[PDB]
Order: structure tokens, then C-alpha cells, then sequence
């Protein structure tokens, strides 16, 4: 779900939510997808 | 404002003033005038009573309520959209849009002929008598007491009946409590600061709050998660 | 090496405000509503106390340990270079 | 007086 | 506050005042006003007692308790969602959202028609009699002794019964203890700094503490290890 | 503090004051109050005896010990976790986290229903009589003598029985000895600078000392050799 | 060579606050709450003492031993450049 | 301190004060208090005597000596490990689990340690006494001149509040005390030629020593020798 | 004496910084969205 | 007097 663009707010902190709004939840930024897709783009071209 | 306004009558301020043996010739009649001079000169919006009334417009003109002091807004009754003030120099005058209003006395001058408007205005809280009803807030009471004392000591200084250092100290003791009484009634509460924080923190800015009656001004601005 | 420390006096948080809920709304707004006509400020306003109880800005408990850190770093790059020259094994010798 |  | 607020009656301030023989005409009637003017002028939220009362809203209006001075928060009794502030000019008033409140006198004007709400408010602590109850804290008592001394010496200086150097000392002796009593009651303790420390140091910042009753404000923000 | 607090009685301050032939009408009664003004205005934490006492929280509430002045910490009895501070406005009130406390009078409002908590607090050290016991440190005793001198000479100056340069010298001599006595009781010793040397000098920061009883605050942080 | 030493006066640490815990919460928050209306600071505030007890900031024990180090570092570079000329075995001939 | 601290009895200070004909009603009783108000305000540690005493801790508590003024260091009698200071608010108080480093805390005639049953050595400071039970003052005539001026300053303040001394006489005594009370501070503090060797070894260290408090500050001034390679 | 002097005042609001602060923020996100798809500025030219 |  990190690669599919979903953030689990219970994974990176102690929760003290269930509504998808950035004043309480957090925007996820797909900076790890581009690193993995070079290596799956080279395995095919090998 | 942090504190609620508890209302108490005008002879509360003469319990305080006639503790002073030089202010013992004050009546309610002077304090009726000197409180209206203090309620006005402070301009505090938490002292006036918010009332809303529907008035109807005959031909670009409507009769205004009798207790009006300051208009907050004037909105149309059928649409709900609010009227800006009128910049037009030639409003109802014929030759050979976004609607607007204007008020001078007991008249409101509109840009529309035959309609109904709502008026959100401010008035004074009154009594069983027809008298002003003032806050119980002992910072409003203490600078109202120093106001009427400063205006009675000025007459006694002009007459030559008060030393220059006694008017100088009252003018200093009042001028602190006038700047303090400003800050009591102005500084937002913990609840009024969330209405500002949700207005000051806007990723997508809301710039058309006047079309509504400033209803969505303090709404928290939610953004969807992707 | 800890950071730069601000000397903050809370003499002007307004009336009826807790220090926590004032500072919590001070983070999120970057705007702190204050009250310069508080009863504690009757001295420097009316003139019975020193006028520096209203002014001169907030002091810093600030030591320059970053300059001491940067001095020790500029010595390690000096001595790792001198040990390199004595052996005759430079940096291009290693790469 | 003033100015302390 | 580092200390605690232990209560004593009003006439403890008259044990302290009448050591000065130029103040030995003061009463319990005179101490009541000049303390309530004082307690309000400092505006310390540690002196007031916190009470919570569920009221019911009838139609955008509700009845407020009798001992209230300043509302901390209003929340919904069924949800727990707190109410922000009424920025609407046209609250109940129909033409042809987020819940809010506005309290002017003994009336609370909400934007919800028929509900029950919890009001966390601050009141004055009282005696066996119905009189206010001051802290025993000898900084508060020393500056309430100096406040009633400053307002009595002002009356004498206007009467011309006290030299300018005597009042200028009392105006200055008060002006220092008025800041010290402010700072005694405001500066956080070793326990109230942990409400500030867990709030200031946050990696994912919390910005919605008003929806809760400011409950999770000083809660520590823990990060998982990976 | 470098020195130790060897306690002596309250008549020690009148061996020193009645050396002055103008202060010969001071009593033990007046020395009692002017000591209590002086302990609280200075607010030095070495003069308070540190006591620990367990209470029983009945329903979000427990009584508080009769000689309490200031709470250092409150912790749970079974776990040991210190309670931070109550930031909630709606603590005991239900609708239709980390523990916390709030103490106003002789009662402590916790967020836990039925539990025991240990309170580490501060009291005034008493005597064989019920009178406060003062340090014999002659920086403290000299400026406590000058506080009773200054508050008495103020009383004489308002009556007109003291030259204005005599109170001005006594206000000057106190203002140095009050800041000198402050620094005598707050400057750390060699034994307490190690508890700051080990706290300040940390490669891996310890930022959670409040969960403990501030116990490991002075512990040296050792780093292994690899 | 030790660093600059910041001279700290603790006359504005608040009432009842330990100096161990005051500095600890100053490491954390970078905000050191101070008490400008302490009873110890009645001297400059009332005008009975000098105003330099409530102002002017903090003093530093700084000794410029780092400028002295860079002079010794630049003197070893000059001699090692000189001796490489006397032998006729230069730096680009050593490299 | 550069000079040696020779001890003289208290009637030396009344040789000097009663040279002034305005101070002739000074007594030993008035000089005993004004000496102790002075010694404490000046706070020079070379005026106190260094004493070492072993006391036994019963249950996180020990009974402290009578003549103590201030503790330099406490250590353990078996290890020699020194104790730092108690920052704990909850020292001997057990949780209902009935559940690291030695530390101590001193308020009155009692010491509050973090150890239960052990002997501790306390290096403290006292007042040096006479044959009589009186304080014994230094011989240095910077100390005796500024003690003469301090007793003259507090006596003349009492005459000025009565109105028996002109304001220019107190203002001159407050000035002449103010210089000699700084000159006495600089005399009793500024280290010797022998005591600047103990600072030359501490300040100049290629490998820094940061644990002298664990010892009895014994090697604070020891020379840090470096081998030659 | 300021009625013959003191110069002419300016009603100047610094919206030169506010307009420039936006353009530095758009160019940070147009770069950041380029790295997400893996399509650089060199990749489009 | 002030300014000492």
C-alpha cells in the first residue's frame, strides 16, 4: 500500500483518523515508486 | 471577548463614583449622558445588541428600524445575497447589476425598486425603563468611572477648583484603563481564535465571504487525501 | 551542542488565556495576539518602572559551539592529509 | 515624577 | 502556576490593610468592590473555578447558568464536537453547517435548533456567605493590599490629604507587584511545561485540538521505529 | 545552593531588627506576616521541606494534604507514570490517553476514576510551635530584616515620619540584597553542577525524564568503545 | 583550545524552578521561560540600582585560539614547500 | 588566594572601629553579628575550615554534623565513588511493584541519600572557632579594613535613619565600602603562583578530562603527559 | 517644523516578494511531479 | 531620586 499510494497513519505514529481529510490525515508522496521502477525497468531490458 | 456580558443597570456606576467625596454632585442625568459618550467613544462591538429585522423597500427606499445604530449587513430576502454599499452618484435618477445600499438617517436607499431585505443591525440593551443597560465587567466599570471622574474633574479644573496634578493623575489613570478596556472586549476568546485560525489557514483561499452573511468565515478548510 | 535558546517572558499573553492554548495557536497561525495594556504593564506605561520592561527584544542563551565543531573538523582534514603525505599515499593514490 |  | 490556590476569606485582606493607620476607615463593603475590580483586572484564569453544565437549546437559543463569567468551550452533548464561534450575521433568520455559538447576556445563540450542549465555564468561588474567596498566596495578598491602598490614596490625593511623593511611591509599589502577581499565576510549573513540551515538539503536527476538548494538547507524539 | 539550610526560629529576625531604635514597635505577630510575604515574593525552592504523600482518587478526585503549597509531581502508584497536566475542558463529564491532573484547592482532579497516586509536594517547615522556621543564612536574614524594615518605613513615610532620602536608601539596600539573596539560593553547587554537566553533555539526548521522577536527569551518559 | 564560554546569570529563572530542570526544558523547547518581574530584579526596575542588571545581554569568554592555529597550519605549509624546493623534489614530482 | 589566612580573635576589629569617636558604642555582641553577616555576604571559601566526617546512612537518611555550613562533596566509604545530587522527586518512596547511581540531598541537619545502608564521607566547611565559642577572623588587612567599613556602614545607616549623620557621610561610607568590598573579593579569589599551576594542567589538555567529580577532584590539576613517538 | 519637510510618503505593499514566493513554489512542484512519473526536463527535450 |  506504500507503493499503491495508501498511507496507514497507525504505522508511523501512535494514534491518539478514519476520515480522509488532510487537516487530520496526511498526504502521501510517491517518492519510492520511481526508485523501484528503474530496477523493474532494467530487469526486463537485461 | 473572553468574558460574557452580564448586564447591570446605570446606578451601578454611581455606587462607585459617589464613593469619592468630590464627585458627590453627580446625578443619573449626567451619567446617562456620560455613559452614552463612553459607549460610543469605545466603539466596542460586544456592547451592542445584535438584532435582525425584515424591512420592505417601496421605490429604492425603505423605512429603517428605530433603534438602529450600526448596520452589519443588508441581504435580499428572497435570494439571500448581500448588498454592498452604493458607490453610485445617480442611484434612482433616470436617463432620457450587483445590488447596493446606502443609509443616512431613518432611510435606507437601495438600488432595487420593490423588494424585501433583511437588516442585521446593532442596538442598545435597555431596561424596564428606557435606559441604557451596561456590562457588569469591572474593567468596563472602572474606566467608565474614571471617564465621568475625568469629565467632572475637567470642569473643576477649568473653574480653578482642582490642582493641576489631580487632573494630570486622573488623565493618566484613565488613559491606561481606556487602553485596557479596549483589550478586554477585542482580544478573541479560545473559541473565537479557532474561527480566525480556520480563516487564516486556507490552502485554497476563500475570498467571497461577503455574499454569505460571513457564515463560512470560520469553517475549517478540509482537503482530500490522495 | 544544543540549539539557540530563546529567553521568552510571558508577561503579555492576554487575559483569560492559558499559556498552552496561546502557544498552540501561535504555532498554527504564526501570529501571537498579545496585550500590551495588561495590569502588569502599568509601570512602564505610566512611567513608574523602567521602560525596558516593554522593549529591547527577547534575549538569546546562545553559545557558539558550532564554530568549535567546525574548527575540529578543519584539523581532521589537516591531519588525515599529513598522515597521507608521510606514507606517500595521497588521495589520488587511493582512487 | 517619572523616568526611573 | 508553580504553587497552589489555597482559599481564604475576604477579611484576611483587612488584617493586612489596617496595619496602615491611613487606611483604617475601610470596611468589608469597600473590600468587596476593590477586590472584584482587582481580580477582574489581573484576569488570572487560576483564580476562577471550573464548572461544566449541560443545558438544552430551544430554538437557536439557550439558558446560561447564573454563576458564569467566561466560557471555555461549548460542545455537543451527543457528539463531542465543540462549537467554534458565530461569525454569521443572520443566524436563525430564514430566507424565502459547522455548529457555532454566540453568548451575549444570559442567552447563548447557537446554530443548532433543538439540542443539548455542554458548556465548560469559569465561575467565582464563594464562602459560607455569598462573598468572593481570594487566594492565600502572599504575592496576591500583597498586591491586593496595594491595590486597595492605591485606590484609597488616590481619593486622598484628589482631596489633597496625601503628598505627591506618597502616592507616587504607592503607584510604583503597586506597579511592580502587579507584574509579579501576574507572573506568579501565569508561568508554567514543572507539570504544566509537559503540556507545552509534548505540544511544541511534534514531527507530524496536530492542528485539530479544538474538536476535542483540548484533551490531547499536551499528549506526547510517539514515532514508531523501523 | 552552595550553603546548607540550618533552620532557626522567627525571634531571630527581631534580635536584628530591634537593634534599630526606629523599629522598636515590631512584634512577633508582625514578623510572622512579613516573613510570609517574603518567602512567597522571593519564592526560593530551598526553604520548602520536600514531602511525599499518597492519596486515594475516589471518582476523578482526591483530597490533598493539609500542608500543601506546591506540587512537584504526581505519579501513579502501581505503574509509576507521572501525570502531566490537565489540558482538557471536559474531564469528568461524559457524552451521550495519557493521564493528567489539575489541583485547585484541597482537591485534585485527575483523569483516572478509582486509583491511588503519590504526590511529591512542598510545605513550610514548622516549629515546636505552629510557626514557620527560617534559614539562618545571613544573606537571607539580612534581606528579610530589610524587607520588614522597608515595609515599616513605607508606613512611616506615608504618615510623614521618615525623610524621603531615608526610605530611598532602604529601598536601595533591599533591592541589592533581594537580588543577592535570590542568587544565593539558586546558584548550583559543585555537587549540583554534575547533575547539569551530565544532563547537558549528551550525545544521545534524553528527552523523557518526566515519565520517571526526574530521577535520571543527572545520570552520566556513557558511550561504549567500538 | 576549548570553545567560547557563555557567562550565564540565573536571576531570571522563574520562582520555584530548579536550575537543572529549567535548562533541561530549554534544551527541549529552545524556549527558556524567564521571570522579568522577579523580586530579585526590583533594582533596575524601580530605579534604585543600575539598569545594567536588567539589560545588556550576556558576556563571552572567547579567546581567539583558532586564529592562532591557522597561523601555525599556514607556517608548516610554507616550510614543507621550502624544503621540497631545496631538495629539488617538488610536489608534482612527489605525486 | 595568594596570602596565608592567619587567624586573629574578634577584638582586633574593635581596635580599629573605636578609633572613630562616632562608633564607640559598638560591642562584641554587635560585632559578632556584623562579622557573620559579612563573612556570609562575601562568601570567600578560604575563610572556612575544611573538615571530613564519616556518617552512617540508616534508611536513605543520615544525621549531619553540627558545625557544617556547606558540603563540598559526599562519597562512598567502601568504593570512594562520589555522589552527585538528587534530582528525583520520589526518592525512597516505593511503587506497588515494591520496586542506578548514588546521589544525595541535604536540607537541615539531615542528609537524604539514594543508598539505604552505607557509610558516606562528607567533606564540608565550618567556621573556625576560638578558645571561646566565637568566630575566628582572618589577619589580612584588606579583610580587616573592609570589615571595619562594613560595620561602619550598617551603623551609619542606623544613624542616618534616625537623622544623626549627614547624607554625605553615609554616601562616602557606602562608597569606600564598595571599593574595598570588591578589593577583598579580588584578594581572596585570584589564584596563587602555586594555584595557577593547578589551572594550567586542567586547562591545557590534548585529551580532555571530564570525570574529575567521580574522583575527589584529586587529579583536577594534574599534568597530562603525552608520550613522544 | 515637519510641515515644510519630511518628504513624500509611500503607500508600498511588498507584493514583489509574495508573487516571487509563489513562482518558487510552483517550480518546486512542477519539478517534484516530474520526478514522480520519472519524466525529467531532459526527458521532454 | 532615580538614575543611581
Amino acid at each position: 500500500d506504500l507503493l499503491n499510494g495508501r498511507l496507514h497513519m497507525s504505522d508511523l505514529e501512535l494514534v491518539l483518523i478514519k476520515a480522509a481529510y488532510i487537516p487530520d490525515r496526511l498526504q502521501h508522496y510517491p517518492i519510492m515508486n520511481s526508485k523501484l521502477n528503474v530496477l523493474r525497468g532494467e530487469e526486463s531490458k537485461r | 471577548m473572553v468574558n460574557n456580558i452580564n448586564w447591570v443597570k446605570l446606578p451601578v456606576i454611581l455606587d462607585r463614583l459617589l464613593r469619592h467625596p468630590l464627585l458627590t454632585d453627580l446625578n443619573l442625568e449626567t451619567a446617562i449622558q456620560y455613559t452614552l459618550d463612553f459607549i460610543s467613544a469605545m466603539g466596542l462591538p460586544n456592547v451592542y445588541v445584535d438584532k435582525i429585522e425584515t424591512i420592505d423597500i417601496k421605490e429604492y427606499r425603505g423605512e429603517l428600524p428605530c433603534d438602529l445604530i450600526s448596520i452589519n449587513q443588508v441581504r435580499l430576502h428572497k435570494n439571500g445575497i448581500a448588498l454592498r454599499a452604493m458607490t453610485d452618484n445617480f442611484n434612482a435618477y433616470p436617463t432620457h447589476g450587483e445590488p447596493s445600499f446606502k443609509t443616512q438617517g431613518r432611510v435606507i436607499f437601495t438600488s432595487i425598486k420593490h423588494e424585501k431585505v433583511d437588516i442585521s443591525y446593532k442596538a442598545i440593551m435597555l431596561d424596564d425603563e428606557g435606559l441604557p443597560l451596561i456590562p457588569d465587567n469591572p474593567i468596563f466599570l472602572k474606566t467608565l468611572e474614571l471617564y465621568i471622574k475625568k469629565e467632572w474633574f475637567t470642569i473643576l479644573f477649568d473653574m480653578g477648583k482642582i490642582s493641576p496634578a489631580v487632573l494630570n493623575n486622573t488623565q493618566q489613570e484613565y488613559a491606561f484603563k481606556a487602553g485596557q478596556c479596549n483589550n478586554e472586549f477585542v482580544i478573541p476568546s479560545v473559541s473565537e481564535m479557532e474561527a480566525i485560525t480556520n480563516m487564516w489557514n486556507q490552502l485554497i483561499p476563500r475570498v467571497t465571504e461577503f455574499r454569505r452573511g460571513f457564515k463560512n468565515l470560520g469553517d475549517k478548510e478540509y482537503i482530500r487525501v490522495h | 551542542n544544543w540549539g539557540s535558546i530563546l529567553e521568552l517572558d510571558l508577561s503579555k499573553v492576554p487575559k483569560g488565556w492559558d499559556v498552552g492554548k496561546w502557544m498552540y495557536y501561535a504555532r498554527v497561525n504564526h501570529i501571537a495576539v498579545i496585550d500590551s495594556f495588561k495590569e502588569g504593564t502599568i509601570g512602564a506605561s505610566t512611567g513608574k518602572l523602567a521602560g525596558a520592561l516593554n522593549n529591547a527584544g527577547k534575549g538569546m542563551i546562545e553559545t557558539n559551539i558550532g564554530n568549535y565543531i567546525q574548527q575540529q573538523i578543519n584539523l581532521l582534514e589537516f591531519i588525515k592529509m599529513e598522515m597521507a603525505d608521510v606514507a606517500g599515499i595521497s588521495k589520488q593514490r587511493e582512487g | 515624577t517619572s523616568l526611573p
